[PDB]
């Protein structure tokens, strides 16, 4: 019946953050601190419309925000950020209690030289308001109307009309 | 099954003949296989050749009754030229009962089978002629 | 249609015919009942996994434990029949004629 | 008969094992959540006969979400066509990983 | 060693069901049901299958066939193959060969269905954020929501205990 | 046997049947059927004769394979549109397997081969409780899942069960086999009108349960297996004879008596549809299954067989059996004729 | 006929059942039930060898009381069921005038029916 | 299939060990049955118990404690019943 409406290859070209996984995992909390403020726009778009191919401008926005954040952490202290994530890389699944002293070192670098207090637990939680520019959608479950209501039977009941109205045993 | 009984009753009766007798032989073969399947399940013939013999006898007799019913159906419908009566299938059921008694080789069973199969066949055509539904409305 | 479901339904018919036709020992009949149980277990479990039917995923293990204690009752009945007789054949049961 | 002590005592002790979209112990959906919500809202105040003859479109949408029969039929037709045209040899395929 | 490994393990599964539905001696039957349960464990672990297929393995291949072989050892003798057993095994192998041949070289095989015939890498998850192996948290219910179900299950097992002792000479 | 253990087993039969009545989940219905089986097995083999052992073996095998085929039907129901709500099903094949499962659960014509064999080698109490609760437990389920059944299933099983419980039944003087073939014929009746108005089915269930309780209570009042023992009961006591007369005639269903009321209402709300030849066939077979009732009455209370002394000895002892509740059930079962508009007490 | 607001659970007598007229004192149906209870006590004397019409008078009074009580409750439920059936019938009459047309009364000055004499 | 590779290597090397070890040199009691069924029923109750360490992180903790104690309590009642009622005696 109906055909989909796919986006073009012109919107499918954002400078992708082709970084690896352990550095992205170790660089998560301060990325939650400085950036990740305008991507709850994207989160609210994704949970008010269950439809990617629509919220992709905000996906490009979080892509450029994360690339800008890694640019800003690339230009300044630390270069031993590289030492910190390669200290945490080869430890299986990356427990954050593994390389703790260099975590303190990177925190002291970024604090005494740039700012960016680390989010204490549990501040990557605690349900957060977000305002947007687009108005909130209605009925994204694209369906028809609720077809028929049952007429609700009410009214005070009469007694029996001439008994059982079976063969006999009248009244 | 519904497909082959529908093929039997779909023929105008009427004369579109020998398809009637082929469908009636198919009915007879099916019913003989049913009853012979119950019998070979509930007897343990020992040997298996006896089981094949009993199933062949049941299928052969039921197919013979169906064939003779269809033959005198077609002949009576062509001769009388009145396709609405049940009397022609009364003749049909009595002929089928007589040949049932012939293939079991006793005559009182053939007489009672003539009477009962004639009455049931007249009732079947008569109920098809008026219109009495299979097993249900099922509405109210 | 997730093609494997056809094979597991055909496996159910295999176990059901093995439950129905059975020659000598009641233990083979009870073990094919257990095989039928395993068939229902596996079939429903693959369905619930591919559905992401994650709330009521209790069906495999609870179907399993109930029909397992059914098989336990069957073992006790077969032991009682084999205790009051010599063997546990389908024969030597032709008493109490219908 | 079917009785209604389930509704009478006010203990809804058995209505949670029943459908999807009742609240899972961690708030996750199933695979066909929204199809269920619109189907249940289609056939709620309904005497189960105009449910048969009126909510048919959304019910077929829900059924084809649940089993994905004809979508797999379309994908299988695409696979068989792809096999016979690569058997032919026209356009040694750039649908895999490169041009 | 390739894609249709779920289908091939299903072939060995139905072969095992035929292999003890041919009615051998019941210790060969227990062997056939053990092999069938192992490859059924293989099938459900191929769907993953993280808990339930290793869970059946302790019960049927851990607690049920043990007592089936036990009762084979203590009750029946069968002291010495046959025409009927191996002939039914041949006809079962023939029926499976015919069905899978018509699955292979045709579109679909219909008992009264439409089984869309190809191996099942479809359907599957599109790489969701599972994070808890949804079987695990599903069965990690039954103690919050599961009031009635585990109560009647345990009650049935208790009544099973008193039933077994009564038939085996209560008290 | 301990009396505490018997009270426990009765509690579990009641628990299983109430779980079948009350639940809305399919697993719980299957649990109720299985627990009903597991509890009802040691009510049989109440003695230790091998007759009850073989009867319990046959019963367990048929009951367990019926339970597992029911589970097959439910897992087919979730192979199609899948939810655990006792409602309209979503497959003619699943409904076919499910109604054949329940037809194995309760006494039907292809499946009745275990019923006289399970009733012959057991005492009277086990037969009473198995007939009552094992013909009460599937009727609730069929009353639930009626709106998605191919009618030819139910109607074929009903017709064939009425005529098998008729024709098989002219040959046995084993009273348990007589009552079992009567159970087959009445379960055919009580299943027949499932798709038209199930109020008739449940009222017929009430009437049949009360009638069979009266009949088995009269047999428990004086232990008999044959009709000659009933002629000795004629010699020893006269009021049991007129009770056998009234209860056998109310199993026969005659219009002055209360056993006719379930037949007549079935014929009414069956013939308000276009079904007429099927009522007259069913009621001809209802005339058929009265004949063994009638020769039983001729053996008991109307002609008189020659008696044996030591009935002279049994004269000196007045009766000392306890009845559970015989007279209340009797006059509830037989004088209920002018209370036909207690039809609508049910729905 | 089916429930018809089983939603709204079993409810042996609804709270809308206190609008119908109740069954009166000494109505003949519960008089029949009391006669059946008297006969039940009499046959209860008759099963064992205790003498009829005597030495069981408390059991006579008990069976009369219990059966008249149970019959009274069932008479109230019966009257309610017939009342709700009649009100639902008239509600479906008034709900759709389109399918139950008024038969205009063809009086017998113009209605033609043949004779067919029996000689 | 990685653990299937391990299973295949162990199975093949074990068959190599066995076949190279072989080509080279050339009534009953009820008391036996009660313990096995007691194992079976208590093992099924173990199967009901064992998802307890999965469950201990929810927002309904008192109820979980109550029903977990109910499961072990029922298991203890079954144990003490067959203990007192000569179920395991000699």
């Amino acid at each position: 019946p109906g055909i989909v409406e796919l986006p073009s290859l012109e919107d499918l070209k954002v400078q992708e953050v082709k970084v690896s996984s352990s550095v992205l995992k170790a660089a998560a909390h301060h990325y939650g601190a400085q950036c990740d403020k305008p991507n709850k726009e994207f989160m609210l778009c994704r949970w008010e419309e269950k439809d990617p191919r629509r919220c992709l401008e905000e996906g490009k926005l979080v892509n450029q925000c994360a690339l800008e954040f890694f640019r800003q952490i690339k230009r300044h202290c630390a270069e031993p950020f590289t030492e910190y994530w390669t200290c945490i890389d080869y430890s299986g699944l990356q427990l954050f209690r593994r390389c703790r002293k260099e975590q303190a070192q990177f925190d002291k670098c970024v604090l005494d030289k740039l700012g960016w207090v680390r989010p204490d637990l549990g501040e990557l939680s605690k349900v957060t308001k977000v305002k947007t520019d687009r108005p909130l959608p209605e009925n994204p479950y694209h369906s028809r109307a609720r077809p028929e209501p049952n007429p609700e039977v009410e009214g005070d009941l009469k007694p029996a009309r001439h008994g059982s109205r079976l063969f006999f045993w009248t009244m | 099954a519904k497909t082959l009984l529908h093929q039997y009753w779909d023929i105008p009766e009427g004369t579109e003949c020998h398809r009637k007798t082929y469908a009636a032989t198919s009915i007879g073969g099916a019913s003989g296989l049913v009853v012979s399947a119950y019998s070979v399940a509930l007897k343990t013939p020992t040997s298996f050749l006896e089981g094949v013999a009993r199933t062949g006898r049941y299928t052969f007799t039921a197919a013979a009754i169906g064939a003779i019913f269809g033959l005198t159906s077609c002949i009576s419908a062509q001769v009388r030229e009145k396709p609405d009566d049940p009397l022609n299938y009364l003749i049909g059921g009595c002929a089928g009962g007589l040949t049932l008694g012939a293939r079991t080789r006793s005559y009182g069973i053939g007489a009672a089978a003539c009477a009962y199969m004639g009455l049931t066949a007249a009732l079947v055509k008569m109920g098809q002629l008026e219109g009495w539904k299979v097993f249900a409305e099922p509405k109210v | 249609m997730s093609l494997v479901y056809m094979n597991i339904m055909m496996a159910f018919t295999v176990s059901l015919t093995g439950l129905l036709m059975y020659r000598s020992h009641l233990m083979s009949s009870l073990l094919c009942l257990e095989g039928m149980m395993l068939s229902l277990f596996i079939l429903a479990t693959l369905m619930i996994l591919n559905s992401h039917f994650t709330l009521a995923s209790m069906m495999p293990i609870i179907l399993l434990v109930f029909a397992a204690c059914e098989a336990a009752l069957g073992l006790s009945l077969l032991v009682m029949v084999s205790n009051t007789y010599g063997t546990d054949y389908v024969q030597n049961l032709n008493l109490l004629q219908c | 008969p079917f009785f209604d002590v389930q509704k009478k005592l006010g203990v809804d002790l058995d209505h949670w094992m029943t459908i999807q979209s009742a609240e899972q112990p961690h708030r996750i959906p199933a695979r066909c959540h929204a199809f269920e919500k619109e189907w249940i809202e289609c056939a709620h105040g309904i005497g189960s006969i105009r449910a048969e003859k009126e909510c048919k479109i959304e019910f077929e949408d829900f059924r084809e979400c649940l089993l994905r029969q004809k979508t797999m039929k379309r994908l299988n037709a695409i696979k068989r066509q792809r096999d016979k045209l690569i058997k032919e040899g026209k356009y040694t395929p750039p649908p895999h990983h490169s041009g | 060693m390739m894609t249709y490994i779920v289908f091939i393990l299903s072939i060995i599964f139905v072969m095992g069901f035929v292999g003890f539905s041919s009615k051998p001696s019941p210790i060969y039957g227990g062997l056939g049901l053990i092999v069938s349960g192992g490859v059924g464990c293989g099938i459900v672990l191929n769907f993953g299958g993280s808990f339930l297929g290793l869970m059946v393995f302790l019960i049927y291949l851990g607690g049920m066939m043990v007592v089936f072989g036990y009762t084979t050892a203590m009750a029946t003798e069968q002291y010495p193959s046959n025409k009927v057993v191996l002939g039914t095994f041949i006809t079962g192998l023939l029926m499976e060969f015919l069905m899978v041949y018509y699955v292979l070289k045709d579109k679909e095989v219909e008992i009264v269905f439409k089984f869309n015939g190809m191996g099942d890498w479809v359907i599957y998850d599109t790489g969701d954020s599972g994070f808890f192996s949804e079987e695990a948290m599903g069965i990690a219910a039954l103690y919050s929501y599961g009031t009635w179900l585990v109560i009647v299950t345990g009650w049935s097992l208790l009544i099973g205990v008193v039933v077994i002792m009564e038939i085996t000479r209560g008290n | 046997m301990n009396p505490i253990i018997l009270i426990i087993i009765l509690m579990t039969v009641m628990l299983g049947t109430i779980i079948v009545m009350i639940s809305t989940h399919w697993l719980l219905i299957w649990i109720g059927f299985e627990m009903n089986m597991l509890a009802i097995i040691p009510i049989m083999m109440k003695k230790h004769n091998p007759r009850a052992t073989e009867a319990s073996t046959k019963y367990f095998l048929t009951q367990s394979t019926a339970s597992m085929l029911l589970m097959m039907a439910i897992i087919i129901n979730l192979m199609f549109s899948g939810q655990w709500t006792v409602m309209k099903l979503f497959n003619p094949m699943a409904s076919m397997l499910m109604t054949m499962a329940l037809a194995m659960k309760l006494g039907m014509a292809p499946f009745h081969f275990w019923v006289p064999e399970v009733t012959q080698g057991i005492p009277l109490s086990s037969g009473l409780i198995l007939l009552t609760w094992q013909k009460l437990a599937p009727m609730s389920v069929l009353y639930q899942i009626l709106p998605s059944i191919n009618l030819d299933l139910i109607l074929t099983l009903s017709i064939l069960s009425i005529t098998i419980g008729g024709w098989g039944g002219l040959n046995q003087t084993q009273l348990r086999k007589i009552m079992a073939y009567s159970s087959i014929a009445h379960m055919g009746w009580m299943t027949a009108v499932l798709l038209y108005n199930p109020t008739m089915t449940l009222l017929n269930l009430i009437i049949y349960i009360i009638m069979t309780s009266t009949m088995f209570t009269l047999f428990m009042a004086n232990s008999t297996t044959t009709t000659l023992s009933l002629s000795h009961t004629w010699n020893k006591a006269p009021i049991m004879t007129i009770l056998v007369l009234i209860t056998l005639l109310s199993m026969g269903g005659l219009p002055p008596l209360s056993g006719f009321m379930p037949k007549w209402m079935i014929i009414q709300e069956m013939t308000k549809n276009d079904s007429i030849i099927l009522p007259t066939l069913m009621a001809i077979t209802a005339l058929l299954n009265l004949y063994f009732y009638m020769r039983l009455t001729y053996s008991t209370a109307l002609t008189m067989f020659p008696s044996t002394n030591n009935m002279k000895m049994k004269w000196q002892f007045p009766t000392t059996k306890r009845m559970t509740l015989l007279p209340t059930m009797t006059v509830l079962s037989t004088m209920l004729l002018p209370l036909t508009p207690i039809l609508s007490i049910l729905e | 006929m089916t429930g018809r607001q089983a939603r709204a659970p079993l409810q042996f007598l609804p709270d809308e059942a206190r609008s119908l007229p109740p069954p009166k004192l000494t109505d003949p149906r519960l008089a029949y039930i009391g006669f059946l209870g008297y006969c039940s006590g009499l046959i209860d004397n008759a099963i064992r060898r205790r003498p009829v019409l005597s030495a069981g008078l408390h059991r006579q009074f008990l069976y009369i009381t219990s059966f008249v009580f149970v019959g009274y409750y069932l008479l109230k439920r019966q009257d309610y069921m017939y009342a709700v059936r009649d009100h639902d019938m008239f509600s479906y009459i008034k709900s759709h005038p389109e399918d139950f047309p008024e038969k205009d009364k063809k009086t017998y000055r113009e209605v033609f029916e043949e004779f067919h004499p029996v000689r | 299939m990685n653990l299937m590779i391990t299973l295949l290597t162990n199975f093949t090397l074990a068959t190599l060990l066995v076949t190279i070890a072989f080509w080279l040199p050339q009534p009953f009691s009820m008391k036996f049955f009660l313990v096995a069924i007691t194992f079976l029923l208590f093992d099924l109750e173990i199967a009901l118990l064992l998802p307890l360490p999965w469950a201990s992180q929810t927002t309904n903790l008192n109820t979980m404690l109550t029903m977990a104690l109910l499961l072990i309590f029922l298991l203890a009642v079954s144990l003490a019943y067959e203990w007192t009622q000569k179920g395991l005696e000699w």
